[PDB]
């Protein structure tokens, strides 16, 4: 036939890269990295804890001057909050109570927000009437959205659970550019520290690298066995870490086209909510569905710490810009501020 | 955004009288709103200031008993109710609305303020001159000096600066005394520290002609400055 | 007290904020949402239409009953996106009574009976719905007493039925086979119904049973089990 | 029929993605090493701080 | 030294018994303490029911060591006491027992009115539950501080008492009173539960829950009937109640059966 001499084609395709990829590793992170000394333990405690939402926390964000955040749940409201003195700066009215993202401006203007609606609200911060009004509804996808990540004031870069992301214009409103590729949803998202590329993990074992500027996928990185719940780059954008549902984390990396490392222990058997690095990248932190966070030695997998303050499954974390701070949130209705 | 005031004219001393203050175009209910008022030459003088609800309420110590200030959220307005009027209360009267959590910009929105004359602990801050001459292109500088040092232990200065176009009322141009206000123009400066402030300008127009005050914000009473006039 | 004026000031506006949100959590402690999972070609609009004539993304029916607000959150109908779907009281699932002789259209192999208790095995089994209390409403009852009066049962299915001509056999029979599917159903029960010919009656079974799992809720919080 | 433009399209994409230089494991493990040990000091997390620059503590 | 002639106006192997109650008192208080440390432990795990019992054992706390302050001051030694503090050490034997049956009428009140809604109670705080909690206290305050307050009986001696010698026959009718009208509460309430439960698989098992107001009853019963029977006889007329303090040692047996109960 035909279909089959396509298929025979993209079979040895894979095979070629497979070879590619087995032909480079000639060794491996944890043989070079067997003779600096390691970090030892690290102790982190609360120094705030953040009370006022009455239902799950789904996710945060930090604010790129190191001390506003913003944090969604299902109570329908959207609260920005300021850390040094726990006080609420906002609380935004949702108009549908399930959702599953949130987002912060690296300018600080706008608010991004979205969930099962199928749609992406941009809520504008700094108007001259006092309120906080939803500037723009962003409508197309087909499925939930389960990221979305602010590249300027005027674009955003989405992902939904109808195996698609998408570049828009937040002005006029219309979908830039499409990305498809993917098999499953996808439900984490992660832009390159220049912005000219992100990665998305999928609901299909697999993590892909795009470049918003064409529009095609550049990468393809498999290893995992599970889902995909989140990802996140490492500090000079040549590497990302994914956080998957078989209790395992993981690090590629875009130069050597590989896997590195694999960060799983024997007593951890539930699945990771949320990966974020530290400001040098030498912590891997990973929020676990058995209600207590971890703190994993980027650069030989030894476990050196944990952050158990929470009494139900954490929630999206993320690690400040300045360093000085970790948010963990949990479905209890309380983020905490480690440091 | 629109603040219109109502209730001037001519009083007689020793009676009463109410202002009412109009707010079309933004949220009233969450925000903070002060009086102000200004004598016929002597410049700008706190009066009176409500929270953003009903809850802390503030007056200056030469109204304290006599004023009452007050708010209807649901109609838009807020009232100052006035009794005993003396001869020192002639005055030009304007509306302030103002908002505060962190990064805000108090004192947005200045009204316009009703003229109403009648028959016949607190910081000191004082003004470089009264009157400079200039020339339209040239770089100017304004100093206000206070006495005790703004600089709060978080970090930001508290001071204030306002211009006053000649026949108009005055609008914010620097908060905190480094933060440009909204719709100004990148020519106006701030800078010192301390207990010793600078506005600085750039290539000035016939639009900066006028008079500047400095405020502080630190306690109440909120203590204005004499002014300093830029003429041509 | 070491704060300036605008700390102050903040502070005030952050406990203002914090009074709005105990008022609209107060307003939405006492909100009974009812989750609508049927399985699509079981009349569901039929059902939505009448329930709305005598009162892209998700769905959502706001209504009330006898001073209790209702919302009825109709999905549009996967793994990790239905666990915001627990502290929903009372899923309410739906399923065609007389489908049991029709085979699907795409797969013309396998019966609807078995493909309908297969999504029920995978919806009631899950872990996180281990506190919410399934209804399973039957519709086209009258399709069924039409149909079962000139058919046999036994011929389709090998489970012991008994005689095939009449109402309340087959009933129990179908009300068993698809009770079997639990595992070790405690605390959330499964109240089973008949909807004939639409009708009014509905909405009241509908608040019968929620206040029924509400009882068996507050009878646990309060230790006075 | 319908599904070989999803052959196509497939094949071709692979062909796009098999054709890249790739360096070796040593050279990027090096280069996560150097960047790791260069900024070891910026690190707040890592190395902690004195309890009079951190802003969070200091209420 | 005025408080002896009055004992012996009204009055050999009661100390060889009394270790038994000393010890009991002891369990009690220390199953009171692992009550109320649980509670401590596991509240913001569970609902706001919580934070009646621990309560309860709080006040059933003291209704351990305040009764263990009168059992080793039971000998005549210790009863050439002065009359204030005589009347203070009544005083703390009551309030601590007044307290405890105000938080049962508290529970029974929050069990009714909470079922009575239609509407999830998983709440930590309220307003409700600090007025009864308040209320029981204020209460069991105004019952024990009543006797010093200057209600006694010093100065009509012809008709003082048999068990209680200082208490002019009246507050002890209040107290009966009072007493009475709260156990018909708590069986009105509890009796009200079970048929609003039997309105609408553990019906069956609610009634054995519900009839286990038998221990209150059958606890709290003895020292009715000898409060009431003191009201009843006149001076010199009953020769019961010289006893009649072991009668009120079953009044802290139900201090004993509530931590077993209330968390089974
Ligand atoms: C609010 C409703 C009511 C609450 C409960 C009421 C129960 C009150 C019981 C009365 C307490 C009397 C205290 C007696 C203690 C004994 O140790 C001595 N009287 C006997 O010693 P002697 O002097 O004989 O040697």
């Amino acid at each position: 036939s035909e279909l089959d001499q396509l298929r025979q084609e993209a079979e040895q395709l894979k095979n070629q890269i497979r070879d590619a990829r087995k032909a480079c590793a000639d060794a491996t992170l944890s043989q070079i990295t067997n003779n600096i000394d390691p970090v030892g333990r690290i102790q982190m405690r609360t120094r705030r804890t953040l009370r006022g939402h009455l239902a799950k926390i789904y996710a945060m964000h930090w604010g790129t001057d190191s001390r506003l955040l913003v944090s969604a749940s299902q109570d329908g409201k959207l609260i920005i909050w300021d850390s040094y003195t726990t006080n609420k700066v906002h609380a935004i009215p949702l108009r549908s109570s399930w959702v599953m993202t949130c987002a912060y401006a690296p300018s600080g203007n706008y608010v991004a927000c979205g969930g099962l609606d199928n749609i992406c609200s941009i809520y504008n911060l700094k108007t001259r009437e006092g309120n906080v009004r939803v500037s723009r509804e962003l409508a197309g996808h087909t499925g939930y959205l389960s990221c979305c990540r602010f590249l300027d004031d005027n674009q955003i870069v989405t992902s939904s659970g109808d195996t698609t992301c998408a570049l828009w214009d937040i002005e006029t409103g219309q979908q830039t550019t499409t990305f498809t590729g993917h098999t499953g949803d996808v439900m984490s998202l992660s832009l390159a520290p220049d912005t000219r590329l992100f990665v998305s993990g999928a609901c299909d074992a697999s993590a892909k690298l795009w470049d918003v500027r064409e529009g095609m996928c550049r990468q393809t990185f498999t290893g995992h066995e599970s889902d995909i719940n989140a990802i996140c780059f490492f500090p000079n954008g040549n590497a990302f870490a994914t956080g998957s549902d078989d209790a395992t984390c993981r690090l590629f990396d875009l130069r050597a086209d590989q896997e590195l490392m694999t960060y799983s222990h024997d007593n951890i058997i539930c699945g990771i909510t949320s990966v974020s690095f530290s400001k040098s990248g030498r912590l891997l932190l990973a929020g676990y569905d058995d209600f207590n966070c971890n703190v994993w030695d980027a650069l030989k997998a030894d476990r050196a710490g944990v952050l158990a303050g929470h009494d139900n499954r954490v929630s999206c974390l993320g690690v400040t810009d300045d360093g000085m701070a970790v948010a963990t949130g949990s479905w209890d209705s309380f983020l905490k501020i480690w440091n | 955004v629109q603040l219109v005031e109502s209730g001037g004219g001519l009083v007689q001393p020793g009676g009463s009288r109410k202002l009412s203050c109009s707010a079309s175009g933004f949220a009233f209910s969450s925000f903070g709103m002060h009086w102000v008022r200004q004598a016929p030459e002597k410049g700008l003088e706190w009066v009176a200031y409500i929270s953003s609800g009903s809850g802390t309420i503030y007056y200056a110590d030469t109204v304290k008993g006599r004023f009452t200030i007050s708010r209807d959220d649901p109609k838009n307005t807020l009232f100052l109710q006035m009794t005993s009027l003396r001869s020192e209360d002639t005055a030009m009267y304007y509306c302030v609305r103002s908002i505060y959590y962190y990064g805000s910009s108090p004192f947005d929105f200045w009204g316009q303020g009703t003229t109403l004359t009648v028959s016949s602990s607190d910081i000191v801050m004082t003004q470089a001159t009264s009157s400079v001459p200039v020339t339209p292109g040239e770089s100017v500088s304004i100093s206000c000096r206070s006495s005790k040092s703004l600089l709060h232990s978080n970090g930001n200065t508290y001071l204030y600066w306002f211009l006053q176009r000649p026949g108009q009322s005055p609008q914010l141009l620097i908060y905190r005394m480094s933060n440009l206000a909204s719709g100004v123009p990148d020519r106006f400066s701030g800078s010192g520290s301390g207990t010793a402030f600078t506005l600085t300008i750039s290539r000035l127009e016939a639009e900066d002609v006028g008079v500047y005050y400095c405020m502080q914000h630190l306690e109440y009473p909120l203590t204005f400055g004499a002014g300093t006039k830029l003429e041509l | 007290c070491t704060l300036s004026a605008e700390d102050k000031a903040a502070v005030e506006r952050s406990k203002m904020i914090d009074r709005n949100l105990r008022e609209d959590g107060e307003k939405a402690a006492r909100l009974v949402k009812i989750l609508l999972l049927g399985a699509g070609e079981s009349g569901k609009s039929t059902f939505l239409k009448q329930m709305r004539i005598i009162h892209k993304g998700i769905h959502e029916y706001d209504f009330e009953i006898k001073n209790v607000p209702f919302k009825m959150v109709d999905v549009g109908g996967r793994k990790r996106w239905f666990e915001c779907f627990d502290s929903v009281t009372s899923i309410l699932f739906l399923v065609s009574s007389s489908e049991f002789d029709q085979v699907l259209m795409e797969d013309r192999l396998t019966n609807r009976l078995t493909e309908s208790l297969n999504i029920f095995e995978t919806i009631v089994n899950n872990r996180v719905f281990s506190n919410v209390s399934i209804i399973l409403f039957l519709n086209k009852t009258d399709l069924l007493e039409e149909k079962v009066q000139v058919v046999s049962i036994k011929d389709y299915f090998l489970e012991f039925e008994g005689d095939p001509h009449c109402l309340r056999d087959v009933q129990k029979f179908l009300v068993e086979c698809f009770r079997g599917k639990r595992r070790d159903q405690q605390q959330k029960p499964l109240y089973h119904h008949f909807t004939t010919a639409i009708n009014t009656e509905n909405i009241r079974l509908v608040f019968r049973d929620v206040k029924d799992t509400i009882l068996h809720d507050n009878l646990k919080q309060l230790m006075l089990q | 029929t319908a599904s070989i433009a999803q052959a196509r399209k497939l094949v071709e994409q692979l062909k796009m993605e098999a054709n890249i230089d790739r360096i070796k494991v040593s050279k990027a493990a090096a280069d996560l090493m150097a960047y790791c040990e260069a900024h070891a000091k910026e690190d707040p997390l890592l190395t902690p701080v004195p309890a009079s620059e951190n802003p969070f503590r200091e209420k | 030294n005025k408080v002896q002639e009055h004992y012996n106006y009204t009055k050999t192997s009661r100390q060889v018994a009394s270790a038994f109650i000393v010890i009991l008192c002891c369990a009690i208080v220390v199953e009171n303490l692992l009550v109320l440390i649980a509670v401590a432990r596991n509240s913001k795990f569970h609902s706001a029911m919580y934070l009646f019992l621990g309560n309860l054992a709080a006040s059933d706390l003291l209704a351990g060591v305040a009764f263990v302050a009168n059992t080793l001051l039971s000998g005549s030694v210790t009863l050439r006491l002065t009359p204030v503090q005589w009347f203070a050490r009544e005083g703390s034997a009551f309030i601590t027992l007044s307290a405890s049956v105000f938080s049962l009428l508290a529970i029974a009140i929050e069990r009714h009115v909470a079922i009575a809604k239609v509407k999830l109670y998983g709440s930590d705080k309220s307003c409700r539950m600090l007025l009864l909690i308040g209320a029981s206290w204020l209460i069991s305050l105004v019952l024990g501080g009543l006797p010093i307050l200057g209600w006694n009986c010093l100065g009509h001696l012809e008709a003082c008492s048999t068990v209680l010698p200082l208490y002019a026959k009246h507050y002890v009718l209040c107290v009966v009173t009072i007493f009475s009208i709260i156990l018909l509460a708590i069986v009105a309430l509890y009796v009200r539960i079970y048929c609003v439960v039997r309105s609408s698989q553990t019906l069956a098992l609610l009634k054995t829950v519900t009839i286990v107001l038998g221990v209150f009853i059958v606890c709290w019963l003895p020292a009715f009937s000898i409060l009431l029977l003191d009201y009843a006889c006149p001076v010199h007329s009953c020769p019961i109640l010289y006893k009649a303090h072991y009668f009120f040692a079953v009044s802290t047996l139900n201090s004993l059966l509530n931590p077993v109960i209330y968390t089974w």
